[PDB]
RNA sequence: GGGCGUGUGGCGUAGUCGAGCGCGCUCCCUUAGCAUGGGAGAGGUCUCCGGUUCGAUUCCGGACUCGUCCGCCA
RNA sequence: CAGUCAAGCGUUCAUAGCGACAUUGCUUUUUGAUUCUUCGAUGUCGGCUCUUCCUAUCAUACCGAAGCAGAAUUCGGUAAGCGUUGGAUUGUUCACCCACUAAUAGGGAACGUGAGCUGGGUUUAGACCGUCGUGAGACAGGUUAGUUUUACCCUACUGAU
RNA sequence: UCUUAAGGUAGCCAAAUGCCUCGUCAUCUAAUUAGUGACGCGCAUGAAUGGAUUAACGAGAUUCCCACUGUCCCUAUCUAC
């Protein structure tokens, strides 16, 4: 365990993120396109996988 | 098609062409780095290679199995007469280079040192250097502004030093020269410690010291034109192979119509110029002093030189570095011995030395005995001995 | 106390080490938990000495060593045999061993009374050990091993032995060693007993892999409570 | 070696290439072993993988008990008779190859050694140097 | 290597989605032999595993196994 | 060899990993198709030897994702800098086992490489067997024996004036 | 019973003769498309087209073992021309 707040501050950096589908970039939470030029900046994103 | 099983490549293409090197002096294509802090002292010492022996020390390593046992190791010794100071050169730094301007001598010039000047010595008038001692004894008026010259400009300095070859059991007679960069203090100083200097010796101790990590530039042993399997270490073609065995098989594919350059072929093998780093000095001998080959342990006052004297060069009377392993070059070679381009730690660089026993036996066979009294303490008297 | 430890893995304790009454010596290139096992448990009244013999690792094989003295192989070099004088007290004599089988550890089994030798050594060196030691010397194998000392655990309180020995080798060995035996495994069932641990009057140390009713058989015959 | 070694070797030369023959020197019944790899050997175009003393083989029982024969099990060379150098200058060698039979951990199959083993390999494997009855 | 088919009791072999016979032998009776015959026996994970069904040997998918057929160069 | 779509699988959950029914491509290490060049001749198998190149990356470097707790593993990115083995059988390429290893990746260079080798195979003339044929003879059916020529020229390359 | 007269007998065999095929089992080896011993619905064995066996012999073809070695690991050196 290490604290509520303090898995939320430091999940809010490791596993609040999406996922690019095409080019598995780690991306913001609330983005809708990729910000990587490879895959074409595309719009296929998907959530971070959870534990639990 | 493609190679059906996979290899490294035979030799190393960094070190081509294998050429014959231009001289038998190998020149020093680069100088520790300077910093204008440390007191004026040379960066480089030419010797030459005497031969090779062994020594028994004690290895401080702690945590190899081998900690605090003996092992005994094969060093080289350089015979190293105090080098003698004629000549100083400044560089400035153009936008194409390095370029020399000017270059001020010494007043007395020795026979060993004008020798380098002439091919035919021996029918001679020996006019060399004779109008620039001319130039020489007024008071200072061509002198100092060459060297107010080197002041003002060329940010660097460079020493022209030659060796006593009188002083080895080589008969050549005829001296080498060459540049040695100095590296401590500013430009002033550099050329006031150079006009200093002009018609003195320096010693092999003023430059280096014990437990030191050095380099050694030398042109390596020639032997002539050799084939593929030697020169470059090819596999040997079968026992049944017609018109020859020595030999690379295939030379190249037909596209590119041409023999590559990497394609290993017959040509020159060694005399070309190589720098080897990182080796230690183990001892700074003097000359001026008996017992040179004992240490603490041993204390049987018994010089370097073993019995016999070196095999094909003779004896050690002057000062020498003994120094780790193998380095370029034969005997009889002139070697130019350089100070390290960086600073290693290494906890090998770093390991402090003290010997315990150095073999002063005959090389030139199976040798018994160390010293001459020892061989008759051991054999008794002869028929000879009366 | 059964100590467990271990030689950076090494569960064979006997190999690395050489434990009597007076003194205990372990090999150089140690980890801090082996060096702090007998630190430990020996405390500051035995000095605990540093050692390597002939070059090697290895000690408790190549030496033979009693409360009286020490017997080292001719190969151990004058700096170590230097270091052992210094280093241990001057009770014990330490006296260097001219003989062909040369690995006195795995030759020799002793206690402080009485000791098991190879069949076959030397007569200079049974006398040698008669000497030096102070103690009496019977030429015996233990069921055919004729390394008694890589085969043999054996202390004065009593002696643990090969697995696989003859009962009747084993009361012949306990009338004429005048101790108890137990034919016994150590480090998980391995045979070499000699090898596989030290023991004196009040300490024994063995791998971490001997298990609990082999550590109680141990205790047990060695009578460390 | 590779798993079961107790620390480091230095290098010896090489003198027990594949399909060399050497003794068995222990008291399992087997009288040869025939060496068929060595354990931690390199890759090379045309190279055989060669054997030292201390080293960890893969070998074959040539000669001996059926049911030692017809099958590979890890071997220990504890007798070179190829010279080497030590790290004290001293040039040194057997007069025969012999090795012993082991598990892939490295102790023995049997359970004594008859003749000389080498000091490079009983500090390397612990349980040749406790079967072993002189150690040079 | 691929294609195509295949698989049932201890053995052989029949089955439309609603596991049977023979043989071997389990027993008993039968008999002047050159020893038979009669009556009741047991026996399957339908190759296996899923799905559909209400239930699949029976339908289907996958895997396994065996039999076939066709295949390299100068 | 690679896309796109997403019915499904994946306990649950299209897309961690997968993915049917479709459909768009790339490649020229497959095999065909064609017949352009060469029949006053470009030496046609495989192996050995040796150099270089490609990346569609097996390992090593640094990373992103997971049905990533650790250990082990899988998917993907920049990457060809560096390496990619020893053997039994077979003339083999291929294959299949034994074993080591960080790993035992795939390919090109006139299906690289015969005035570099070898000649086991194929592919002359001798000979045997089986099948076919009345026969002479035939058989990518099997077997055994069978001459591997020349550089001193130009260029290229390696060294030397 | 046909075809066409008679239908392969004694022996032998993945044989120099077996496509499938690197046939199946055993042995030989760490591992064997090789060798040997068996098996036989044998594409397409077989009896003076001679069948089977066979001591001795063979610059015949093939497999294994001992000895031996630069064939090889992995190359080095010397002499003459
Ligand atoms: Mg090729
Ligand atoms: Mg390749
Ligand atoms: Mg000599
Ligand atoms: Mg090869
Ligand atoms: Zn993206």
């Amino acid at each position: 365990i290490i604290e509520p707040s303090l898995k939320a501050l430091a999940s809010k950096y490791n596993c609040d993120k999406s996922v690019c589908r095409k080019c598995y970039a780690r991306l913001p939470p609330r983005a809708t396109n990729c910000r990587k030029r490879k895959c074409g900046h595309t719009n296929q994103l998907r959530p971070k996988k959870k534990l639990k | 098609s493609h190679r059906k099983y996979e290899a490294p490549r035979h030799g190393h293409l960094g070190f081509l062409p294998r050429k014959r090197a231009a001289s038998i002096r190998a020149r020093v294509k680069a100088f520790p780095k300077d910093d204008r802090s440390k007191p004026v002292a040379l960066t480089s010492f030419l010797g030459y290679k005497a031969g090779m022996t062994t020594i028994v020390r004690d290895l401080d390593r702690p945590g190899s199995k081998f900690h605090k046992r003996e092992v005994v190791e094969a060093v080289t010794v350089v015979d190293t007469p105090p080098v003698v100071v004629v000549g100083v050169v400044g560089y400035v730094e153009t936008p194409r280079g390095l370029r020399s301007l000017t270059t001020v001598w010494a007043e007395h010039l020795s026979d060993e040192v004008k020798r380098r000047f002439y091919k035919n010595w021996y029918k001679s008038k020996k006019k060399a250097f004779t109008k620039y001692s001319a130039k020489y004894a007024q008071d200072g008026a061509g002198i100092e502004r060459e060297l107010a010259r080197i002041k003002k400009y060329a940010s660097v300095v460079r020493v022209l030093v030659h060796t006593q070859i009188r002083k080895t059991p080589l008969a050549q007679k005829k001296a080498h020269l060459a540049e040695i960069q100095l590296n401590g203090g500013s430009i002033s100083e550099k050329v006031d410690w150079a006009r200093e200097h002009f018609e003195k010796t320096v010693a092999v101790d003023s430059v280096f010291e014990q437990n030191e990590m050095i380099d050694a530039i030398a042109v390596t042993k020639g032997h002539g034109f050799e084939g593929v399997t030697h020169r470059w270490g090819t596999k040997k073609l079968p026992r049944k192979t017609h018109r020859g065995l020595r030999k690379v098989a295939c030379i190249g594919a037909w596209h590119p119509a041409h023999v590559m350059w990497s394609v290993a072929r017959a040509g020159q093998r060694g005399y070309h110029s190589r720098t080897s780093i990182n080796h230690k000095i183990y001892r700074v001998g003097k000359g001026d002093d008996e017992a040179n080959g004992a240490t603490s342990f041993d204390r049987t006052k018994k010089t370097i030189t073993p019995m016999g004297g070196f095999v094909h060069y003779g004896e050690i009377k002057n000062d020498f570095i003994m120094v780790k392993g193998c380095i370029p070059g034969n005997r009889k070679r002139i070697v130019t011995l350089r100070k390290s381009l960086y600073t290693n730690t290494s906890r090998k660089a770093l390991e402090e030395v003290s010997l315990k026993w150095i073999d002063t036996a005959s090389k030139f066979g199976k040798g018994r005995f160390q010293t001459p009294a020892e061989k008759h303490a051991f054999m008794g008297t002869l028929k000879k001995d009366l | 106390m059964a100590t467990r430890t271990q030689f950076e893995n090494s569960n064979e304790i006997g190999v690395f080490s050489k434990l009597t009454n007076t003194y205990c010596l372990v090999a150089v290139g140690g980890s801090e938990n082996f060096y702090s096992a007998f630190e430990a448990e020996l405390g500051d009244a035995i000095p605990i000495v540093h050692t390597t013999i002939a070059g090697t690792r290895i000690i408790g094989r190549m030496t033979a060593g009693n409360r009286r003295g020490l017997l080292v192989p001719t190969q151990t070099t004058d700096q170590e045999l230097q270091h052992l004088r210094n280093s241990l007290p001057d009770s014990v004599k330490i006296q260097r061993v001219e003989e062909r089988l040369s690995a006195l550890g795995n030759v020799i089994c002793c206690n402080d009374y009485v000791a098991l030798v190879h069949p076959d050594i030397d007569r200079e060196t049974e006398e040698l050990i008669s000497d030096v030691l102070g103690v009496e010397v019977f030429r015996q194998t233990i069921s055919g091993n004729i390394l008694v000392g890589s085969y043999c655990s054996l202390s004065n309180q009593g002696g643990l032995v090969h697995p696989q020995t003859s009962v009747q080798d084993q009361e012949e060995l306990s009338s004429l060693l005048q101790v108890p035996l137990v034919a016994g495994t150590v480090n998980r069932g391995s045979s070499v007993v000699g090898a596989g641990m030290v023991v004196n009057d009040y300490l024994a140390v063995t791998g971490l892999d001997t298990t609990a009713p082999e550590l109680s058989v141990i205790e047990s015959i060695f009578r460390l409570q | 070696s590779g798993n079961g070694a107790q620390g480091t070797k230095f290098r010896i030369s090489l003198g027990l290439p594949v399909g060399a023959i050497m003794n068995c020197a222990d008291n399992s019944g087997a009288r040869n072993l025939y060496i068929i790899a060595v354990k931690g050997s390199g890759s090379r175009l045309n190279r055989l993988p060669a054997a030292s003393l201390g080293d960890m083989v893969m070998a074959t029982v040539k000669k001996g008990k059926p049911e030692l024969r017809k099958k590979v099990m890890p071997a220990i060379v504890v007798r070179q008779a190829k010279s080497w150098r030590r790290r004290d200058g001293v040039f040194l060698y057997f007069e025969d190859n012999a090795g012993v039979i082991a598990n892939p951990k490295g102790e023995m199959k049997g359970s004594a050694i008859t003749g000389p083993v080498g000091k490079e390999c009983a500090d390397l494997w612990p349980r040749v140097a406790s079967n072993s009855g002189v150690v040079v």
